């Protein structure tokens, strides 16, 4: 049989993945620190990548890409886009961002402030028109980013939202976009944060759990704006996912490594008034929507796990 | 000209020393009886190969080497093998019973009985030197002799040869070819005691050499003869600058100067290419760019690790064969654009390059095919700390239960040396992570 | 170099010891007269480990034959290889021990033990570099159990830095001579815990079960049991007798197999299990060897290894076979049953391959396991000990030789401590 | 890239390429003491065994 260990007890995604592996009958779970495993569902912090791939007679696979944190932290994402020629400082789908320590770019940000001047400051939140206002809050590492003052608003409700997309990158560095996304909506009309936790503090007046899925959102775009989700939004989303992961592939690829890696990502996008998509952040240990846990986790076993360890499509492959 | 003395300790050091001196003789044209016709200065001279070979009046070229093992089986094969005429009996030293894979037995119990004899025989070679510059020490981490006695020898060498450099070629333990379960103990114990006495140490993980022999030499179950012939090629690439005309790494001090800015972090990573099977009927020869690009693949490194997730402090490229500088620079320019090569901030981002026009010599009847150009990269990257993390973890698993500790305490060693040695490794891993992140 | 001095004490010790010298003399090409008539020089490269080379290029075993009665040793000298032994190395009394540990250890055996040490000293002084000693004996009788452990204590006194190894045959009511065997075994086990570095636990319960259940022998004899013992003893000593990549000795075996000094009692195994005379026309595949070698039905100690964990494992494969397939099958056993190997001893399974197969088998495998499940053996004997001792039954045989009940109470507690120490590392 | 310190001989040549500039023992007595201290710990443990055997 195949053997695996579980080192992240708080992962809702891979708790389901463990279940599916056990239900196969061909996967056996070992104790956390047993080194004789085929698959590691590793911890989120200080995952010991240096101890993988040194067991004779065991092909070893891990559910995290070493070095992928550059893409999945607010501070390092801004630096990655600014300093990579593939993304460049002229990148058109990432908002104007500046890293601020409480190198640093205070003077460059002020040269942008003096030169609508509403900005947001966040880290791993304050929306202000005055730089000193949000900056004094920082010192009280953060990143200052241009707040998208003109977002696409759903009707009825005049509501703001963000789009979460789940992306699976396997050991061959195939980029798989889960066909099912979710809109994490705000139940309060926009007045010139869409986090699920903040909304549980109206909530589900318009849809269950403040979550609008792609079939309803597409039908809305057809009825309201005479277009589709694929044409107006998804092409840009697939382009952004492709650009980000192809940029860091030489740094994180395990193609010729002694161990192999896959990882599930959660891309968060913002759509503005003119159906223009902006990348907000990338989550390296994302959760799923309750309706989509079964389908996506089964796809993780099929595409990322059973592809390496065979037994006895819901993804859109982003080619490159 | 300044002489270098090679010291081979334990089974691994002796058998690897056999492969190196066999290769040295073929590279310099020295027959097994010690004769060297191309040496027109009979009885002496200060040529570059005299760094490793002294000369008798009859024209015999004798290695400046001493072989020491606590059991005679391995060195007895040197005494009766092809190159038996090369060494005089005084430089082959054997005890009666070995250290039984026990560091404390090789360092304290048995090592105390033989250390003064070994130094006396080392003193005999040093007396033949007009300007001895230091020692090259070959040994394993896992053996009782290669770990225990080497650390005792390294201590006394610092006492008796204070201003001399000392370099190591150390065999990192791999369970696929090891027959001792306590090798993590011996490795941590010998690294702690030797750390302050070694200026530069080249670690070779048997796991990496084993997989290179399986992958690129198509050898299903590689033997020590397979591994050591490959290891000897890499060692020859590293010591070629001491034995041939050139301007890079011309003395032992330059190894520390060019590769080790931080004294404790003195474990450079060696990468070698190309390794081509001699049974390969049709082989297309690799270019300078292809062999230079192969220096940044983990599958060709002496220790499997990911330099992409570390930082470089120094980097040398040692080419052998048809190589000219303009092709190296064109290769480096392309590799810099495509690969993750991050130096530490307080270091210049660059490469020191050495080219020897003589292509690598391969032992006749061996597994390695003759190639027209090869390269050995010596890079001091913090990624090699991955091997310390692996080893210290295996140490922590056994020592948490005090398993096998009674064998070491029974030889006079105190239990406190275990945690004292483990704490030094904890400081070493911390040093690497400070530099690397 | 690396000489081993062999000692066989008592009826059982001499019967399995004679069979051991019969088997390995055939493997090394030595005929009953000590003259070598083999075909390969691998039989001679490490022949000095067990044999002295006499004038005329005769090979004489470095063996010492001890008993308190002449009966069994006269039959050894009458046996097939009885003339190969140095006649001086026959040391025997006339009274016997009557299956009484006290007679072997304190009265009858003490009269004779100095004579044995004189022969031990004579063999050791000729050794270029003595490794240590191996002793064959039973624990249920009086001579091998009582005098054998007295010998071990005095040998350690004179050679404190040498390795002591024993092949110790455990009693079993399935193959029982007297009712006092649990008494003699419990007294001997404490001596072995203190004064041996390695002990192969050879359980007559397991040997009987193998002959009856697996080999389908309805009425097993001691000859049937010793056929399993000699095949096991040949296998465990292979890496001492033949050259290879390992070239092992007794000390390196103890260093790597014994993580705690008192837990040095090994479970031996063997594959394929063969009855005497019955031939093996098809050889076992490497997967079949590996599966049987770890199977409880192949263990020479009646313990369920699934009831414990393996501290360390040593495996010997003999015959012409793929060394790559041996690695894959051995790694498969550990990777598919990893819960039975303690995780605080990394890579605690080591394997060796020898091209020379034993007699009558093209392929064979020998198992040496240090498992915490060996406690089931000492538990079984402790229960049989207590069942009689709670009524002081049959003690008069021992108090008549000067022993006190307190020495039995101490031996009982010592073996129970050993049991709980093995339970400590099983959790 | 700057190529500096080029040296050529008949056997080969060496040089250095810079892509970017930087961005910013125990005495003999003590050895003999510890070796003899371990020997006495051995001789002590051997003495306790012989005492235990004498009992
Ligand atoms: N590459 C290589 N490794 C070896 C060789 N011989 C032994 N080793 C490794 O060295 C370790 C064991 O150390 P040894 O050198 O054999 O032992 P020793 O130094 O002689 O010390 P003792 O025998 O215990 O007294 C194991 O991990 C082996 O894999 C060899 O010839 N080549
Ligand atoms: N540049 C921007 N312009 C407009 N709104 C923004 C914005 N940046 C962030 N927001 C809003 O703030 C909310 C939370 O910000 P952010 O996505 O950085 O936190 P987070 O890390 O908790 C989400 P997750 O962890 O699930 O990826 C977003 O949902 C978005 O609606
Ligand atoms: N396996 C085996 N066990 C034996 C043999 N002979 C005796 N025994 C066992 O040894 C015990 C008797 O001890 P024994 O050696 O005969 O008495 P001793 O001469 O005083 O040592 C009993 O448990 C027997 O089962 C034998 O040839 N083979
Ligand atoms: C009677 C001695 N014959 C012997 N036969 C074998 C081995 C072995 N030794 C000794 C060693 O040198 N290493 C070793 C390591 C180990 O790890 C758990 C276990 C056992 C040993 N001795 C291993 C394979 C067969
Ligand atoms: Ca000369
Ligand atoms: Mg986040
Ligand atoms: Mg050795
Ligand atoms: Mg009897």
């Amino acid at each position: 049989m195949y053997t695996f260990v579980v080192r992240d007890e708080n992962s809702s995604v891979y708790a389901e993945v463990s279940r599916l592996l056990l239900a196969t009958g061909q996967w056996k779970r070992l104790r956390k620190d047993n080194p004789r495993f085929n698959l590691m569902l590793g911890e989120r912090n200080r995952l010991p990548f240096g101890r993988l791939g040194h067991e004779p007679g065991l092909v070893q696979l891990v559910n995290y890409y070493r070095g992928a944190d550059k893409l999945c932290r607010k501070a390092s994402l801004v630096k990655l886009i600014k300093t990579s020629p593939e993304l460049s400082e002229s990148c058109t789908w990432f908002p104007e961002s500046y890293v601020i320590y409480p190198t640093d770019e205070r003077e460059v940000f002020l040269a942008a402030y003096n030169r609508g001047n509403v900005w947001i400051a966040k880290s791993s939140i304050l929306i202000s028109s005055e730089a000193s206002e949000l900056l004094d809050f920082i010192d009280e590492v953060h990143v200052i980013q241009k707040y998208l003052e003109k977002p696409l608003l759903l009707e009825p409700g005049h509501r703001k939202f963000d789009i979460r997309s789940w992306v699976l990158v396997d050991h061959l560095y195939n980029i798989y976009l889960y066909r099912e996304g979710v809109l994490r909506t705000s139940s309060e009309p926009y007045n010139s944060l869409t986090n699920h936790c903040i909304q549980k503090e109206n909530y589900g007046r318009y849809e269950e759990g403040n979550e609008m899925f792609f079939e309803e959102f597409n039908q809305y775009l057809m009825d309201a704006l005479n277009t589709t989700l694929e044409n107006s939004i998804l092409l840009q989303i697939k382009h952004i996912i492709r650009s980000c992961l192809m940029c860091i592939e030489p740094a994180i690829s395990t193609k010729h490594l002694h161990y192999q890696s896959f990882q599930l990502f959660g891309f968060d996008f913002m759509v503005d008034e003119e159906l223009k998509v902006w990348l907000i952040e990338v989550n390296g240990a994302p959760a799923c929507a309750q309706k989509l846990y079964a389908e996506l986790c089964q796809g993780i076993v099929d595409v990322a796990i059973s592809s390496v360890f065979p037994l006895a499509s819901i993804f859109i492959k982003l080619h490159h | 000209m300044r002489e270098c003395i090679s010291i081979h300790v334990g089974q691994a050091g002796v058998q690897i020393g056999n492969a190196c001196w066999e290769l040295y003789c073929l590279e310099h044209g020295i027959q097994p009886d010690g004769q060297m016709p191309s040496d027109k200065t009979i009885g002496g001279g200060d040529d570059s190969f005299n760094t490793f070979f002294s000369e008798t009046g009859a024209g015999k070229h004798v290695p400046r080497a001493v072989f020491v093992d606590l059991e005679p089986t391995v060195i007895d094969e040197v005494r009766t093998g092809t190159y038996r005429q090369l060494f005089h009996p005084e430089q082959l030293i054997t005890g009666k019973e070995d250290a039984a894979n026990n560091y404390a037995r090789g360092h304290y119990t048995i090592g105390k009985e033989i250390i003064d004899l070994v130094l006396d025989r080392i003193r005999k070679l040093a007396d033949q030197c007009t300007g001895l510059q230091g020692f090259l020490v070959f040994h394993s981490f896992g053996g009782g002799t290669g770990s225990g006695f080497t650390s005792l020898l390294m201590e006394r060498l610092s006492v008796d040869y204070g201003k001399k450099s000392k370099l190591e070629f150390s065999i990192y333990p791999a369970p696929q070819v090891s027959t001792a379960v306590v090798e993590p103990y011996n490795s941590i114990l010998t690294t702690h005691t030797t750390l302050e006495h070694s200026d530069c140490a080249f670690m070779v993980d048997n796991e990496a050499i084993y997989d290179i022999c399986r992958r690129n030499l198509d050898i299903e179950r590689p033997t020590y003869t397979n591994l050591n012939r490959l290891i000897s090629q890499i060692v020859s690439s590293i010591t070629a600058s001491l034995r041939f005309d050139g301007a890079l790494n011309v003395d032992l001090t330059e190894f520390q100067t060019n590769l080790v800015p931080y004294p404790r972090i003195h474990f450079p990573l060696a990468t070698y290419a190309p390794v081509i099977s001699a049974e390969k009927a049709y082989h297309e020869q690799l270019s300078v760019a292809e062999i230079t690009n192969a220096c940044f693949e983990p599958a060709n490194q002496m220790v499997k690790c990911d330099p992409r997730h570390g930082k470089y402090m120094a980097c040398c490229l040692l080419y052998r064969g048809d190589v000219v500088p303009k092709d190296v620079n064109a290769a480096i320019a392309t590799i810099k654009t495509k690969r993750s090569i991050q130096f530490v901030d307080w270091c210049p981002t660059g490469f020191k390059v050495g080219i020897n026009y003589q292509p690598p010599t391969v032992v006749p009847g061996g597994d390695l095919a003759k190639v027209q150009r090869a390269v050995c990269m010596l890079s001091n990257t913090t990624a090699i700390a991955e091997a310390w993390a692996r080893l210290d973890h295996k140490f922590d698993l056994m020592y948490a239960k005090r398993a096998f500790v009674h064998w070491y305490v029974g030889e006079g060693m105190e239990e406190g040396e275990f945690s004292e040695a483990r704490e030094d490794m904890a400081a070493l891993e911390k040093d690497y992570e400070e530099v690397g992140v | 170099m690396r000489e081993i001095v062999h000692i066989q004490a008592g009826q059982c010790g001499n019967q399995i010891g004679a069979k051991f010298w019969e088997v390995i003399s055939d493997e090394h090409g030595i005929d009953p007269t000590g003259s070598y008539h083999g075909d390969s020089d691998l039989q001679l490269e490490r022949i000095n480990v067990y044999y002295n080379e006499a004038t005329g290029n005769k090979y004489v075993p470095r063996a010492i034959l001890v008993d308190l009665e002449p009966g069994t040793m006269d039959s050894v000298r009458s046996g097939p290889f009885g003339q190969i032994f140095r006649p001086d190395n026959f040391v025997f009394g006339q009274s016997g021990a009557g299956n009484n540990w006290a007679k072997g250890h304190y009265t009858e055996g003490a009269e004779l033990v100095d004579s044995v040490l004189d022969v031990v000293r004579k063999e050791s002084e000729s050794c270029d570099c003595l490794q240590g000693f191996q002793l064959t004996h039973s624990l249920g009788g009086g001579t091998g159990s009582g005098m054998g452990t007295l010998l071990i204590s005095k040998i350690r006194e004179e050679y404190p830095d040498r390795i002591m190894n024993t092949f110790s045959v455990m009693p079993s009511p399935k193959v029982s001579d007297t009712v006092v065997e649990p008494y003699n075994a419990t007294l001997s086990v404490h001596q072995l815990v203190e004064n041996t570095d390695e002990t192969y636990c050879i359980d007559n319960e397991a040997l009987y079960d193998i002959c009856f259940r697996t080999l389908k022998l309805t009425t097993p004899t001691y000859g049937d049991l010793n056929h399993l013992v000699s095949a096991t003893m040949s296998g465990v000593t292979t890496c001492l007798r033949f050259p290879g990549q390992l070239n092992a000795d007794l000390r390196k075996l103890a260093v790597n197999m014994v993580p705690f000094p008192r837990l040095h009692f090994f479970m031996p195994g063997f594959a394929p299990l063969t009855s005497r005379g019955s031939q093996q026309y098809r050889a076992l595949t490497v997967p079949e060897l590996t599966q049987q070698m770890f199977d409880s039905k192949n263990m020479m100690a009646a313990c369920d290894p699934r009831h414990g964990r393996y501290l360390t494992v040593a495996a010997i494969f003999r015959g012409r076979m793929s060394m790559k397939e041996v690695d894959e099958q051995m790694l498969n056993v550990q990777n598919k049953n990893s819960s039975y190997f303690v995780e605080w001893i990394p890579n605690n399974v080591k394997t060796a391959v020898c091209d020379i197969p034993p007699r009558g088998l093209k392929m064979s495998a020998t198992f040496i396991g240090n498992s915490t499940a060996i406690q089931e053996l000492f538990k079984r004997i402790s229960e049989q000990f207590t069942a009689m001792f709670r009524r002081k039954a049959f003690l008069h045989w021992y108090t008549g030789e000067g022993m006190d009940e307190m020495e039995f109470t101490e031996a009982e507690s010592n073996m129970n401590d050993l049991v709980s120490e093995y339970q400590q590392y099983q959790d | 890239m700057e190529v500096i310190e080029l040296n050529k001989c008949t056997s080969g040549q060496s040089f250095e390429v810079i892509l970017k500039p930087p961005s910013f023992d125990p005495s003999l007595e003590e050895i003999q003491k510890k070796l003899e201290a371990a020997e006495e710990r051995r001789k002590y443990q051997e003495a306790e065994l012989l005492k235990h055997l004498a009992e």
